[PDB]
């Protein structure tokens, strides 16, 4: 021949190759390039005038790498072919709720393996949440302010006398954030009921916890069941159901002979009692001219005479009922001295009268 | 090599788990009747085996669907199964087999198998040599190659074995792991089990636990142990007191009728009996329907009462008869617990309230009644004429603080009431006397909480032996004040002072009911229904235990908490430390400290249940050209069975040592009757390639050994054998085995290795360097002995050879140190050189010579007191000519290069 | 005159929605009904409040359809049960019923890739949650790991939400671990009395390489079979190929859990092309237990134990059979699925339940009843038959006795059992009584079944009866409820029920009517009947392969599975090496085992009928209740009476 035998596409030479012609009956061996395989060397030969095949049977064939490897929480894909040969890209892919960490995503089967490490799927996390006011977080599990992950839910609940306001549980969400907004404990609260077919007896509008709510049904209805709604945390438990010038001013140890109502208007008028033993001065109705209120009478205070006041003054009542006598405004008590005791210098009379719960008790001096 | 795969070409195969693909696919292509199909592309793994596939669907309409097994089979015509135990132990030689397959159908493979080498396992496959062997696979057919290997480190080491047919692309390779295990056997030690209590056994509401380090004496060396620290917490259940049972109730149902005060005397049981089943939920015991009646008992009652509702809002027996005021009270306070049952009005309520302030109030404060009741009996213990000022107006107070919460939006003088009522009981409260006065009034104060110093004092004294507020008298009084007492002590909050009350009141086994039971029924059932609502479920529980070790630079903490008390909450440490624990908060633990080791067995680890001698022998006579081939040996196996009685059937596995066969006529003289059994499978396989093989006996006796002998061929030539193994065993249990090794030269086939103490080296590379000495220069020896590595260069003569059993010792004294490293030998010492006896012949080290050796640091091999040498593949072992030889023409050469060699290194030394 | 009544399920469920029933019999015009449920007994809250009108075209009836939330409140100091009060209002009248309240808010299925793990490696499991109806929901569920001790180690809540009923969730086994049954617990945070558990083994281990089955001749050994009991061993290798050995096969016998090796039954015998054959003789079963009374034996079973060794001795694998029962008897006769009650006078009909001595059903096995060789029947795919007989009116209990009578087999050896029945007791002894008769026959999704209403009643008030109303019961929830007109004069009026997907596994046909008969007085007369169904899946799920069948998969090689399922449906998938279920293959998700736990959260507690007609209702999980006074008795009980 009278040249170099040919350069393969996928074959190397190994010889020196230093003269131009060679005689007949030459061997050129080929080396099996990188990343290819074969069972022994491609040997061509010079014979007549052209480089023939001595092994026409034996080629290079594409060098097989291993099996890529299959990471925790991930798959992936073949490019580029259907076997594990040289020249193939594994794109490898975490699940759902899993986030790759690094920036190598793929495996390249080069001439000496796989190119890179086998990629690494964490799971997703969501930042660590804290006790809302007035509330407390009942789940999870341990661990103050602790990095939740993917699936983990949550639960609120606020302490006695606050419920909540907004959404009740969540959980870490696909995106590594909360799937709902972390909500707030108010004060627990009702407005005043709108009964059906009845009417609020009460004047109060906002409420507390524990606060009852009383109402009248309206003519041709009567209470479903219970008579009274109680405020709380969920509302009125339970619900209200009738099935088919201002309130007068309050006074000392005293009240008005009628069931207060909401709205008197002009001309009304209400009658005053005071407790019993108790003096009443003033007018004892009052009136609503123009808006306002007409004077309310006061209570006046009588006078309780106690024994054990009376044995630190050596007096005693003269007409022995008790050992307690109670005196109204105006009412007069006679006493006496005890026997061996004198009027004393500090007293004047034992007969002395009550007025608006004072009352000049004698002195007795012992002779 | 020609005609055959390159061993670096081969990729073996690893991936062999035994579950995958657990992959989510959804079914999103148009429908075909209602079918939607889904090709789904996988990736098969390197098992050999058949897989069976499960799928799992869920649809919102059809819901969940477990499909059918499916079964895929994934196999080679030619293949590689590589049996690895689940562990080994370490230093401990064994022998595995690499089980070779031929599914083809007509065509026999020409394979040739190597174990790669591992420096974390010692066999004959070294960094230098490979270990191969050339087989021939008959078609359809299997092939077992043995392997002798020792793990020389712990934890996951690897195993892989390659193999390549002749004339074929076809090749394999396999690459297991296997755990490697410390000699020693897997123990255990409770280092602590402390009790976790802060409030008790806490100081400052703190409790310290010292835990000392583990014992740790037997523990076998250079191995690791691990403590774990593990904390649960005690959930404790507090003893609520158990509630009066349901059939106990069924007489209270009574339907009222009478008059003002005989409805009530009907009236009472029945809103108090539903009032306590409501609260303990007993209803499904007493029975679900029944309450609907009576229900309307109690409106009905009710609605009678409201008849003699006289015009001032009060109430008395009889419409013409003067409003009592205790009656009124009455009234109030069992309407005012029924307001929560039937529908009670306002108006009926607020006005008996109204109207007791007004009219039957003292400007004192102090409640009086102008109208006795005609029925006595229905206001217990009032009756006891003492103190009725005091008991009265604690009677009235305690049904206007129970109607407060309906009646103060109304009644605008109520709380002003209230207040003065509450000054007289305080007032003269320290004035009592009889027991129920007290009781009465004090949970009349205790709901204002103005029960503070002498006279919560004075309740808590006035209850004899501390669980009952006892007056003498009728019985019924007594159980009247200790309930009055009982909602005392529920309202002061004082569940230290409530158990012992609440059981003597069950101890009554009061049930109400009966001739003047009204407050003694109305009383006991009220205080026992807020009893079981006060009444706290379970001990608060809330630990918080935090660990403190050495060893860490932050703090371990755990919340135990009540809906988590029972998990274990483990911590690990791998150091053995003693370390501080810190309690602190509400409720009951238990700390365990484990740590788990590696302790010495004095009990034999191999061979528990079998004696088996093996003997390889030089086999004598011979005749000339028939019998098998050339080299014979006898192999004499003798077993004998460590137990009571006689072994039944066991297994003869014999492997042969590479290169040799067993003789065809000994095998059928051993197979004939004799109890012992050898498989035609066995008996017909030829010459060659029989390198396993199986004996069976019928039984091997316990008295004594039970020997036979057979003779073996050596057909094929190697430069190394591996030894031979045989293993013993009973066919009922494969674990209690025996399994000794045999080679010729190598006594008890042990492969050549130096253990001291547990950490053990392979000794089976080459003996020294051999190059050939013309082939050396000056140049040569000086890089070589030059190298950073070489350690030590010393001019030697061998004084003594101790010859032993097991390794050759060389006594030499260092004559000269041409080069000196970590070893501070000086001239005049004496130094032992260790080698494997195979090497003896090979080194031909004789007494009074001299010697140029060099080598490495890594091979010494003791401790400064007793320092030796190990002549190995790197040890420079020159023969050195006396001054008398130098003068010879033919040591010319190595005499020249030997003086030089010592004036460049002694002089110039490495240039560095 | 006009008569209202209600019907809800014995027992009310959470998070599900429940339908109620409500008739106005003997009613004109449109009749206003607002059905209330509050609490019990505080009737706190309204759980749910729904209106509907009943007009004359529509028969006066009409359902009310509502879902209960799970509220809080409804968990109690624990233990008690909750109840619930269902108030439904028709003009005036207002009926109220107390009805028992489960917490479980549905079903929750575990799986596990694998049935045994070894110390390192991670179980990755999935839990399927869905509600009464199987259909996938979004709730949080609560998750424990737990030791074998018992001891929790590894708590978790986390939601279902977005995730189509199916959550994948994953353990890592620590190295230094506690060997044996572990398990897995779930529940729903709102129902934690309903925790669903799935074991998983923990052991050092190593995959065989072949598998051995241990498959007797016969599923049981006669007392009397002088052959003894014959065993094949069959040995083939995990990828198909047969085994070449030698086996090692030993019996013994096991008395409840007293086991007695049988040293002189070992036999070495060799295997051939994959298979061996050993015979225990019945002389060497006698010699080894201590009493010539062969009959002493009947009642203890029998295992066998093979050892089989490859010829190149480098793997060897032990496999037990055990169970095999020593019987004098090759079948086995049951009543489970037989009505105990019956309607003097008319047809009883029984379902004979025959099965192999392992528990398997029975295929064309004779039946017949002592005395009535006439009455003779033939057992099913299914193994069950159906033997109708004649009632005489008589208030004497029934007495049934039924015997095999499989030809070719001596009478020592037919299979005997006997059952009782009791007279339906009526309402004031008017001897007024209904008889629901179905066809028996595997029923399939799809078909039409033929539904026999018979009347049987004095003809003085037979020409009232105008309808009938009948209630079906599946998976423990009213399915469908409608009326069946009947013209005064007839006696049999037929029903054709549509039979669809929703039916799976089995429902309850209870049907009833009323009148005012007699002294005037107002009866209810009612029947139950329960039929099984075809037991499959709602859809289809099938996988196979997705290339040509004589392509053989490689190590490596890329593969195509072809799956075809229902449309939009989420598949997960698992592959698993048979050589895990040579070791272990318990607790496997099947799809007959998923209906069994349906099946055994039914309400119903009887295949038929009751003593009375209150009995029927609430046997069949009915609460029936008229706003003339007849009404069931209360339910007390979550699950069914021993
Ligand atoms: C480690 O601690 C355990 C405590 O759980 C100890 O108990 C052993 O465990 C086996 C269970 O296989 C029990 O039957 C015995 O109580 C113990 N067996 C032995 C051989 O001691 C033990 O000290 C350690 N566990 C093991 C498996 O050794």
């Amino acid at each position: 021949c009278n040249e170099l035998p040919p350069r393969r596409n996928t074959e190397i030479l190994t010889g020196s190759w230093s003269d131009q012609t060679y005689p007949e009956g030459t061997q050129a061996i080929y080396k099996c390039r990188p990343g290819y395989r074969s069972l022994g060397n491609v040997i061509m030969v010079c014979r007549k005038g052209e480089w023939v095949a001595l092994n026409p049977l034996r080629k290079c064939q594409k060098r097989p790498c291993g099996h890529p490897g299959d990471t925790p929480f991930g798959t992936f894909t073949l490019t580029g072919g259907n076997v594990f040969e040289y020249g193939v890209k594994a794109v490898y892919t975490c699940n759902e709720g899993y986030q790759l960490l690094g920036e190598i995503n793929y495996r390249e089967c080069d001439t000496d393996g796989w190119t890179n490490d086998i990629p690494i799927c964490e799971v997703v996390k969501c930042l660590p949440v804290t006790a809302p006011e007035n509330g407390k977080i009942v789940s999870s599990a341990m661990e103050p302010d602790r990095e939740y992950h993917f699936g983990q839910a949550v639960r609120f609940v606020c302490n006695s006398g606050y419920k909540i306001e907004g959404d009740e549980e969540m959980h870490c969400s696909d995106d590594g954030f909360w799937s709902k907004e972390k909500p707030k404990c108010v004060e627990i609260s009702c407005k005043s009921p709108d009964v059906i077919n009845g009417s609020p007896i009460s004047q109060k509008i906002i409420y507390k916890e524990n606060e009852r709510f009383q109402y009248k049904c309206n003519m041709g209805y009567e209470y479903s069941e219970r008579g009274d709604a109680v405020c709380t945390e969920s509302g009125w438990r339970p619900l209200p159901s009738c099935e088919e010038c201002g309130p007068p001013p309050p006074i000392d140890n005293g009240d008005i002979t009628s069931f207060p109502l909401s709205v008197y208007a002009p001309a009304s008028s209400v009658e005053y009692q005071c407790q019993n033993l108790y003096q009443l001065e003033g007018n004892k109705r009052i009136t609503c001219r123009n808006g306002q209120w007409s004077e309310p009478p006061k209570c006046l205070h009588p006078c309780v005479i106690s024994r054990e006041i009376m044995e630190n003054y050596n007096i005693a009542l003269r007409w022995t009922a008790k050992q307690k006598l109670y005196s109204r405004t105006g009412e007069s008590v006679e006493f006496v001295c005890k026997r061996g005791y004198r009027l004393s210098s500090r007293s004047h009379t034992l007969r002395t009268t009550c007025w608006d719960g004072k009352l000049e008790y004698p002195t007795c001096a012992k002779r | 090599d020609e005609d055959i795969i390159a061993e670096e070409n081969i990729v073996s195969r690893s991936e062999f788990p035994e579950s995958w693909l657990w992959n989510v696919e959804d079914l999103k292509e148009p429908p075909k009747n209602g079918i939607s199909t889904k090709l789904m592309n996988i990736f098969l793994k390197d098992s050999i085996t058949t897989w069976e596939i499960l799928a799992v669907s869920m649809s919102d309409k059809k819901g969940i669907c477990v499909a059918d097994p499916f079964e895929v089979t994934v196999m080679q015509d030619f293949f590689i199964d590589l049996r690895l135990p689940y562990s080994v132990v370490r230093n401990e030689q064994v022998e595995i087999r690499a089980v070779l397959y031929n599914y083809r159908q007509n065509q026999e493979l020409k394979v040739r198998v190597e174990l790669l080498h591992n420096p974390a396992f010692c066999s004959l496959a070294t960094t230098k040599r490979r270990h191969q062997q050339t087989v021939t696979i008959p078609p359809k057919s299997s092939l077992s190659v043995p392997y002798v290997i020792v793990p020389l480190k712990t934890g996951l080491q690897e195993v892989e074995v390659k193999a390549a047919v002749y004339h074929h692309f076809i090749s394999d390779g396999v690459r297991k792991s296997l755990k490697v295990v410390p000699e020693g056997i897997r123990m255990n030690k409770t280092v602590a089990v402390r009790t976790l209590d802060p409030e008790r056994l806490g100081r400052e509401g703190v409790q310290k636990e010292d835990i000392p380090p583990a014992d740790l004496s037997d523990q076998v060396p250079d191995t690791e142990s691990e403590t774990r620290i593990l904390l649960q917490g005690t959930p404790v259940a507090q003893m609520t007191e158990d509630a009066v049972d349901a059939e106990r109730l069924k007489h209270l149902i009574v339907t009222p009728s009478g008059c003002g005060e005989q409805n009530m005397i009907g009236m009472t049981p029945t809103v108090i009996a539903v009032h306590y089943l409501d609260e303990t939920e007993q209803w499904e015991k007493f029975g679900l329907e029944k309450r609907q009646g009576a229900l309307e008992l109690i409106k009905k009652g009710y609605t009678q009462q409201l008849a003699f509702r006289q015009p001032s809002s009060a109430f008395a027996a009889f419409v013409k008869r003067a409003p009592s005021t205790w009656l009124t009270a009455y009234v109030v306070k069992v309407f005012s617990l029924a307001v929560n049952l039937i529908a009670i009005d306002s108006q009926v309520l607020c006005g008996a309230v109204k109207w007791l302030i007004l009219e039957k109030q003292k400007p004192d404060g102090v409640f009086q009644e102008d109208a006795p009741v005609i029925h006595q009996e229905m206001i217990g213990g009032l009756r006891n004429n003492n103190e009725k000022d005091m008991a009265l107006t604690a009677f009235v107070l305690i049904s206007l603080q129970e109607a407060k919460d309906i009646c103060e939006e109304q009644v605008n003088s109520l709380p002003g009431s209230i207040t003065k009522a509450g000054d007289f009981l305080e007032a003269n409260y320290m004035n009592l006397q009889r027991s129920y006065t007290v009781a009465i009034a004090g949970y009349a104060l205790a709901q204002m909480g103005r029960l503070k110093g002498p006279l919560l004092n004075k309740f808590l004294t006035t209850a004899k032996d501390k669980n009952r507020w006892e007056d003498p008298g009728k019985q019924l009084y007594n159980v009247e004040a200790t309930s009055y007492a009982l909602l005392a002590l529920l309202q002061l909050k004082d569940f230290d002072f409530v158990p012992p009350v609440v059981r003597w009141l069950n101890e009554q086994r009061y049930y109400g009911g009966g001739y003047g039971s009204t407050q003694a029924t109305f009383m006991v059932f009220q205080a026992l229904a807020q009893y079981q609502k006060d009444a706290p479920d379970h001990q608060e529980l809330n630990l918080d235990v935090s660990l403190q070790l050495p060893s860490r630079s932050s703090k371990i903490t755990h919340r135990i908490h009540w809906e988590s008390a029972s998990l274990l909450r483990s911590e690990e440490t791998k150091e053995n430390e003693g370390f501080t624990v810190t309690a602190e908060g509400k409720g009951q633990g238990t700390l365990s400290v484990v740590t788990m080791y590696h302790a010495k067995a004095k009990d034999q680890l191999t061979c528990n249940k079998f004696d088996l001698k093996v003997t390889i022998k030089p086999a004598p006579e011979t005749e000339k050209r028939p019998q098998d081939a050339k080299n014979t040996m006898i192999l004499e196996i003798c077993t004998r069975y460590r137990g009571d009685q006689d072994a039944t059937m066991s297994i003869l596995d014999i492997s042969m040592m590479t290169g040799f066969a067993p003789d065809t006529d000994d095998l059928k003289q051993l197979a004939n009757g004799v109890d012992r059994y050898i498989s035609k499978y066995e008996l017909d396989k030829a010459f060659s390639d029989r390198n396993t093989l199986i004996i069976y006996l019928d039984k091997v006796s316990h008295s004594e050994d039970d020997c036979l002998a057979f003779k073996v061929h050596q057909y094929f030539n190697v430069e190394l054998i591996q030894p031979g193994a045989v293993k013993v065993y009973a066919y009922y249990n494969l674990e209690e085995s025996c399994t000794r090794f045999y080679h010729p030269e190598k006594e008890d086939g042990k492969l050549n290795k130096l253990c001291r103490d547990e950490l053990c080296r392979c000794a089976e590379e080459n003996c020294f360097i051999q190059k050939s000495d013309d082939k050396v220069t000056l140049e040569e020896r000086l890089d070589k002995a030059c190298e950073p590595g070489v350690d030590y260069v010393y001019k030697t003569r061998l004084v003594k050879v101790q010859l032993s059993n097991d390794f050759d010792e060389y006594i030499m004294a260092i004559e000269q140190t041409i080069k000196s490293g970590s070893d501070e030998v000086q001239v005049g010492q004496q130094r032992t050189f260790i080698s494997p006896i195979k090497c003896r012949e090979a080194l031909k080290l004789e007494e009074k010579k001299h010697y140029l050796m060099w080598g490495l640091s890594s091979d010494f091999w003791g401790e400064k007191p007793n320092l030796s040498y190990i002549i190995g593949k790197d040890t420079w072992v020159e023969h050195w000519p006396e001054e008398d030889e130098c003068q010879d023409e033919e040591n010319q050469k190595q005499c020249q290069d030997l003086g030089a060699f010592t004036e460049s290194m002694v002089v110039f030394g490495c240039p560095n | 005159s006009p008569m209202y009544s209600i019907i809800t399920p014995n027992i009310l469920r959470l998070e599900s929605e429940e339908t109620m029933v409500l008739e106005a019999h003997d009613a004109q015009g449109d009749v206003p009904v607002t059905v209330t449920v509050h609490d019990f007994p505080g009737k706190k809250l309204v759980l749910s409040s729904e209106k509907t009108v009943l007009t004359p075209a529509t028969n006066h009836m009409g359902n009310v359809t509502f879902t209960i939330p799970a509220n809080r409140e409804f968990k109690s100091e624990k233990g008690r049960n909750k109840f619930v009060t269902v108030q439904a209002t028709f003009g005036t009248q207002v009926v109220e019923k107390v009805v028992l309240v489960s917490l479980q808010s549905g079903y929750l299925f575990i799986q596990t890739d694998k049935t045994i793990y070894t110390p390192g490696s991670t179980v990755l499991y999935r839990i399927f949650t869905v509600n009464h109806k199987l259909l996938p929901v979004g709730r949080t569920v609560m998750v424990n790991i737990e030791n074998p001790e018992g001891i929790p180690v590894k708590q978790d809540s986390l939601s279902s939400q977005n995730q189509l009923g199916v959550l994948p969730l994953s353990w890592d086994i620590p190295e230094l671990v506690n060997m044996g049954q572990w398990k897995i617990r779930a529940y729903y945070e709102n129902s934690p009395q309903q925790v669903f558990s799935t074991e998983f083994e923990v052991k050092e281990y190593v995959l065989p390489s072949f598998e051995v089955i241990v498959e007797p001749t016969e599923k049981f050994y006669y007392i009397y079979n002088e052959k003894g009991l014959e065993v094949t061993i069959t040995a083939r290798f995990l990828y198909g190929k047969k085994v070449e050995g030698t086996a090692f096969v030993i019996f013994g016998i096991q008395d409840g859990e007293q086991r007695i090796s049988l040293p002189e039954s070992l036999k070495r015998i060799p295997i051939e092309d994959g298979s061996g054959e050993v015979v225990l003789s019945r002389k060497v079963l006698l010699d080894g237990v201590q009493n010539p009374r062969a009959e002493d034996l009947v009642g203890k079973s029998l295992y066998v134990s093979a050892t089989v060794i490859l010829h190149s001795g480098s793997d060897m694998v032990q496999a037990e059979r055990s169970g095999i029962p020593i019987v004098t008897s090759p079948y086995q006769i049951h009543f489970t699925k037989t009505p105990k009650y019956f309607k003097p006078g008319m047809p009883f009909d029984l379902m004979v339940f025959v099965t192999n001595p392992d528990g398997s059903p029975a295929y064309r096995v004779p039946v017949a009843v002592q005395g009535e060789d006439t009455v003779q029947s033939l057992t099913q795919g299914d193994g069950v038959a159906k033997l109708s007989i004649n009632t005489h009116p008589s208030q004497k209990p029934l007495s049934i006795t039924v015997r095999t009578k499989k030809q070719e087999l001596s009478e020592a050896e037919q299979a005997t059992r006997t059952m009782q029945a009791l007279p339906y007791s009526t309402v004031g002894n008017s001897n007024n009584y209904l008889h629901l008769s179905v066809l028996r026959t595997e029923l399939r999704p799809g078909e039409t079944l033929n539904v026999n209403f018979l009347l049987r009643m004095d003809r003085a008030h037979e020409a009232k009866i105008r309808y009938y109303t009948y209630l079906i019961m599946n998976k423990g929830r009213l399915l469908k409820a409608g009326r069946q007109v009947r013209e005064p004069g007839q006696d049999l009026v037929v029903l054709p029920l549509s039979i669809t997907t929703d039916f799976i596994p089995s429902f309850r046909l209870v049907a009833y009517y009323t009148l005012i008969g007699a002294s005037g007085q107002r009866e209810v007369v009612a029947d139950s009947v329960w039929v099984d169904v075809k037991d499959s899946c709602v859809g289809s799920l099938v996988v196979k392969s997705g290339q040509s069948e004589d392509r053989q998969p490689v190590p490596g090689q890329q593969m195509t599975l072809k799956i075809e399922g229902d449309h939009g449906a989420r598949v997960v998938l698992v592959a698993v090496d048979k050589g895990v279920f040579v070791l272990n293959k318990k607790n496997k998700l099947t799809q007959s085992k998923i209906w069994d736990v349906v099946e055994k959260a039914d309400i119903g507690c009887t295949p038929g009928s009751g003593k009375d007609y209150a009995g029927v209702f609430s046997d069949a999980g009915l609460t029936f209740t008229s706003s003339s006074g007849q009404q069931t008795a209360q339910r007390a009980e979550l699950q069914c009476p021993q």
